[PDB]
RNA sequence: GAUGUCGGCUCAUCACAUCCUGGGGCUGAAGUAGGUCCCAAGGGUAUGGCUGUUCGCCAUUUAAAGUGGUACGCGAGCUGGGUUUAGAACGUCGUGAGACAGUUCGGUCCCUAUCUGCCGUGGGCGCUGGAGAACUGAGGGGGGCUGCUCCUAGUACGAGAGGACCGGAGUGGACGCAUCACUGGUGUUCGGGUUGUCAUGCCAAUGGCACUGCCCGGUAGCUAAAUGCGGAAGAGAUAAGUGCUGAAAGCAUCUAAGCACGAAACUUGCCCCGAGAUGAGUUCUCCCUGACCCUUUAAGGGUCCUGAAGGAACGUUGAAGACGACGACGUUGAUAGGCCGGGUGUGUAAGCGCAGCGAUGCGUUGAGCUAACCGGUACUAAUGAACCGUGAGGCUUAACCUU
RNA sequence: AAUUCCUUGUCGGGUAAGUUCCGACCUGCACGAAUGGCGUAAUGAUGGCCAGGCUGUCUCCACCCGAGACUCAGUGAAAUU
RNA sequence: CACAGGUGGUCAGGUAGAGAAUACCAAGGCGCUUGAGAGAACUCGGGUGAAGGAACUAGGCAAAAUGGUGCCGUAACUUC
RNA sequence: AGGACCGAACCGACUAAUGUUGAAAAAUUAGCGGAUGACUUGUGGCUGGGGGUGAAAGGCCAAUCAAACCGGGAGAUAGCU
């Protein structure tokens, strides 16, 4: 359940560690992004050298959520924080390499199968 | 807020035709003892359904 | 909305009504027959009819659960020694309500509480 | 097709091999008794009544005992209409079961909605609250304006305003329907439908579908 | 509700081992990629259990990658085959949610020998 | 002898000179996308940064972020930042008091709703014997939004670049309805932990008070963030527009006669209310089948007997409810409470015992307690009655009984 | 600039985005030296701006506890007209 | 007004506590001169809250939050 | 030591809500400021209306202040309603 203002953590090594929503994309009105979800971003902090850097406004999909994701047995996935992983704003594919922490089955689409192939787990 | 003219006898009286009140349907008679009471309710003696449960 | 829930509020809050039945209790306990309010009346049925049910099996830790419930000894004991062994064959419905008009005061419609078996 | 009457038991949920859990609303359809079957001459629609379940002999009236007498059924605890399709045909004391919905795949589901009593905008018609706070003078869930300034001069009809919510009979359309249990008298609907469990259903199949 | 008893009742498991809050458990859970179905684990800590007939819950939370994750298991699906205690767990709650706040050794359970 | 003035918020409603969606003609319209005009008002039609702002710029969205009216809609609905009181100060003008369509900081927003109106909800009478139900549906209301992906198809088109209509399938957003099975919130009525203090004689155990003392959990119910459903298809008549045949006008001509296509607008179809629809409707069933006096002899009044169907009242009450109302039940009974059993929650009570100097731990033991839940049970309370409501239901005409 | 109309001046910082804020520039409409000028540690229920933390302020409300509102009984106003 | 206002001095128990704070109590004194029910909207006074965390707003207004004792440690600047 | 610091009594009144025919003709609730001083308070006393007093707001001078209250001139005058 990511809006407006909202700060997740990264789960790649693009060069950003906290980022902000800034867009949930989609519709209109639309008040939140899920597990599997693009949103629009800026970086609030990032690593020297990096490939991003501070202030970049850029896109990210959402990979974990403390709400996290419900599943059709009626089993819901939490995780302990809010995590993106950056996507370029003309192509949305990954703007990393490595994928740091566990991933869900939401994302088994063509657009995301770079990124749960390079997750530990799923 | 307030009434920009004085309501009539009349219309007085409309507003008070739901005010009547209703009378006891029927008293009800102990089995034992005859008295009138409201029914479900103790006689004025103690008396409920024919038993003489209270003291007085 | 109020849907399926039980306990009248009595315009008091918990700790009011906590005590107030607490001691409503003992009265009846003690006088096997007061006259309430019919509303009071018929909660007092959910508080005195379980502590006569536990008064069935006189275990100490029963007599401190009737004490945490009453705190007052003499209320205990008769529910255990008079009031547990009195109702030992009956399966609930010890008390029993009934109406006796209305208070001058405030014209609250009252009830008489008593106990099935007073033998008074 | 004519439609059944039943009663809501509860919700429950019924899982699948492939993981799928279900929700399903339990509807007990009763057999469906025909008590009058009225036709295109004598009342001028082609509909038939039916009762289903019981009532006490003692808390039927004459009037309703000779209507249920008249049809050879036992009273039951209501009586229903459903029109006729032009094909289907009913007979006085025909007795109808769950199994007609053996090969449909979706009902309409109507019942009486749990009442809210006095409700206010905010809960009845999705009013948005006012600040709660920077200076609001009690005015926290009221409505706002009801209207305009001397040209309608009037609130206009239709106005959402706070009052009387539920209780009121709501249909449920397009419900898949999970399982037919015949012998059990159970119809199993995917999902939600109105009303309080006990309360009286009406299943129809879907006009839409 | 004896007609809801008895459909609930027909589809609950026979196997379900006791479990208690504490107890560490790998629950082993069907994961179908494509068609080709094959089981995955997920080993943790059991912070919460719902005991609601078929209904009942049972809440695992485990660390991965540094990331707390919580799942919430539906003890009676059939997504989820073998529910495993590979460690008793000795806590005094119903309910271990505190475990969220801790980390490494602070969020340690003593273990059950009873 | 007062009609409160900017913007915001809340709630909106109309218009159409239409922003999107829909239908179309011309195109300097290949396609994609546009341009322009015609029809169309059903529905839909941003969040933020800066500023008191309207506006505007900027950021990022969207199918689109429409234009206007409604006292530049809405202060007896909210706000009070702007602005127009009193304080103070800068600049500026002025000898000055003071002043500025210049700035600055600060600065009391009342009203219990009589009527109309509106949302809801009842009582009365009527509807022509009375009564209990089920209906017809005149009429009224609600709803009517759309993205993206894939197939058709890398096709038609095009030198390439790129790239369709038509039809189809799936999945979303926003809105709305219902609902609680799930995931959760709440749960001062359940359990537990714990600080301080007082009391129950003391120990131990308990209770009160301290925001529920503070917290951790959590039943039912209520609920959203949860999960089911919906918008339609179709039909009818049309708009702009396209045409067929076709004269007037040997030709031509969509039109005069005649005929056909044609859109989210209209009428329907879907949902809800609905016979106070005084035009008061229909259907099924139930009940009432006695004496008479009187006199202006008329749909007349009175007495006696009768008192029905049924209703209401009363009581136990409800996932119904402000009150009324609605629904369930009233001993030929599960209506409520209690009780039994279960479940649920809490999490191994007390007491005793063992170990330990002791705090405490272990054992008895997943114990004890357990609200609104489930399934049952007449133990309590739902009275034998009384009460209202009658006693065959106008006139006229017609037909059938019986041409 | 508590002083600048033009004016949201220009540039820069900070923000995804800054009519405010900070800094510097000088083009001081219309600063300026005890009706003081420029600084200034400390102090301030002072004005403006930023951030951390915090949160029902808000997205978007939901539930609960109490006092009213509603019903019964008793007492019994008011502005207005 | 038998009005949540105002009104000087004196006395100063116990547990905890730095304390005349604060909580609970003693002595002593009160339950505040309408009550009874119900458990709608809405208002007031409060408690909690998924995910988010100032996106609210003129303005973080209000709320929430911080809060103690001791030890360590403590920047710019400074009239030291 | 201190117009020193935190903080009760005490003195005050920055914010907000409530209330606005109020419990109250300025309060209540939560917070807020000072709290050995230019402090605060009791008793009594002095200053009198173009006068007083004023750490200065035209503030206060008995719920009355850009000239108090009461009485008188006085039936001021009112080309106005
Ligand atoms: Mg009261
Ligand atoms: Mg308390
Ligand atoms: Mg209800
Ligand atoms: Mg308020
Ligand atoms: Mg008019
Ligand atoms: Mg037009
Ligand atoms: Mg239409
Ligand atoms: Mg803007
Ligand atoms: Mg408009
Ligand atoms: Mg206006
Ligand atoms: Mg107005
Ligand atoms: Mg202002
Ligand atoms: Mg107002
Ligand atoms: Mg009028
Ligand atoms: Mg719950
Ligand atoms: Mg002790
Ligand atoms: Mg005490
Ligand atoms: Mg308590
Ligand atoms: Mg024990
Ligand atoms: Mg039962
Ligand atoms: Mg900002
Ligand atoms: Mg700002
Ligand atoms: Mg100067
Ligand atoms: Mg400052
Ligand atoms: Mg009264
Ligand atoms: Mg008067
Ligand atoms: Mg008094
Ligand atoms: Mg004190
Ligand atoms: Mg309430
Ligand atoms: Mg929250
Ligand atoms: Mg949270
Ligand atoms: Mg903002
Ligand atoms: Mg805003
Ligand atoms: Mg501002
Ligand atoms: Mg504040
Ligand atoms: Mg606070
Ligand atoms: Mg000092
Ligand atoms: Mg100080
Ligand atoms: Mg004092
Ligand atoms: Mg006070
Ligand atoms: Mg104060
Ligand atoms: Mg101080
Ligand atoms: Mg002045
Ligand atoms: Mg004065
Ligand atoms: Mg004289
Ligand atoms: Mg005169
Ligand atoms: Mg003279």
């Amino acid at each position: 359940m990511i809006q407006e203002q909202t700060m997740l953590n990264v789960a790649d090594n693009s060069g950003a560690r906290r980022v902000m929503c800034i867009k949930v994309l989609g519709g209109s009105h639309r008040r939140y992004a899920g597990v599997g979800d693009i949103i629009k971003i800026t970086i609030k902090e990032a690593i020297p050298r990096g490939k991003v850097k501070k202030g970049d406004v850029l896109k990210a999909v959402v990979v974990r959520t403390k709400k996290g994701v419900r599943r059709p047995d009626g089993s819901v996935i939490r995780f302990d924080g809010n995590a993106c992983v950056l996507l370029n704003n003309n192509s949305e594919q990954p703007i990393g390499t490595r994928i740091f922490g566990p991933v869900t089955r939401e994302l088994r689409s063509e657009k995301f199968m770079k990124i749960i192939s390079l997750a530990p787990e799923v | 807020a307030v009434q920009q003219n004085k309501p009539t006898r009349s219309k007085r009286g409309m507003r008070r035709s739901h005010d009547a009140l209703t009378a006891v349907t029927s008293l009800s008679v102990d089995k034992t003892s005859g008295e009138k009471h409201l029914r479900h309710h103790i006689t004025a003696d103690g008396y409920y359904r024919g038993r003489k449960v209270i003291a007085k | 909305m109020r849907h399926r829930k039980s306990g009248r509020q009595l315009n008091r809050n918990s700790s009011h009504r906590q005590a107030m039945f607490r001691n409503m209790a003992g009265s009846l306990v003690r006088h096997e027959i007061i006259k309430t309010t019919l509303p009071k009346a018929k909660e007092l049925r959910r508080v005195v009819e379980p502590l006569i049910t536990l008064a069935k099996t006189d275990s100490v830790a029963n007599r401190r659960l009737a004490f945490a419930r009453t705190r007052d000894n003499e209320i205990v004991a008769k529910l255990f020694n008079e009031l547990g062994p009195r109702f030992a064959s009956r399966a609930g419905g010890y008390t029993r309500i009934l109406k006796c008009g209305f208070r001058a005061g405030d014209n609250a419609p009252m009830a008489y509480i008593e106990l099935v078996d007073r033998s008074e | 097709m004519i439609g059944l009457v039943g009663k809501k038991v509860g919700m429950t949920r019924i899982f699948t091999e492939d993981g799928v859990s279900i929700p399903v609303t339990v509807i007990e359809v009763e057999a469906n008794r025909v008590t009058q079957v009225k036709d295109l001459a004598n009342d001028g629609y082609r509909a038939i009544q039916v009762t289903t379940g019981a009532k006490k002999a003692n808390r039927v009236t004459k009037p309703e005992a000779g209507h249920f007498a008249k049809a050879g059924v036992e009273a039951g605890r209501g009586l229903w209409e459903f029109r006729l399709a032009e094909g289907e045909e009913f007979t006085v004391g025909q007795s109808i079961s769950v199994e007609l919905f053996a090969d449909v795949k979706k009902v309409d589901v109507t019942g009486t909605s749990k009442g809210k009593g006095f409700a206010g905008t905010v809960k009845r018609w999705n009013f948005r609250t006012q600040d709660a706070t920077h200076g609001n003078s009690l005015s926290h869930r009221v409505p706002g304006s009801i209207g305009q300034n001397q040209t309608p001069g009037k609130v206009f009809k239709g106005k959402k305003m706070a009052g009387q919510m539920g209780n009121e009979r709501v249909t449920v359309q397009s419900l898949d329907v999970v399982r037919v249990d015949a012998e059990r008298n159970l119809l199993l609907v995917k999902g939600a439908v109105p009303g309080a469990t006990g309360s009286d259903l009406i299943v129809k199949p879907a006009v839409k579908a | 509700s004896n007609i809801i008893k008895q459909l609930e009742q027909e589809q609950m498991k026979q196997d379900v081992p006791s479990f208690r809050p504490g107890d560490t458990v790998e629950v082993k859970v069907w994961v179908v990629e494509g068609s080709k179905k094959r089981l995955q684990a997920f080993e943790g800590v059991v912070i919460a259990i719902r005991n609601r007939g078929l209904h009942s819950a049972f809440t695992v939370r485990k660390i991965s990658n540094g990331e707390g994750v919580e799942r919430v298991f539906q003890t009676h699906s059939p997504v989820v085959d073998s529910i495993s205690v590979k460690r008793r767990g000795a806590v005094r709650k119903a309910k271990l949610y505190y475990l969220r706040e801790r980390t490494g050794k602070a969020a340690r359970i003593k273990e059950r020998l009873n």
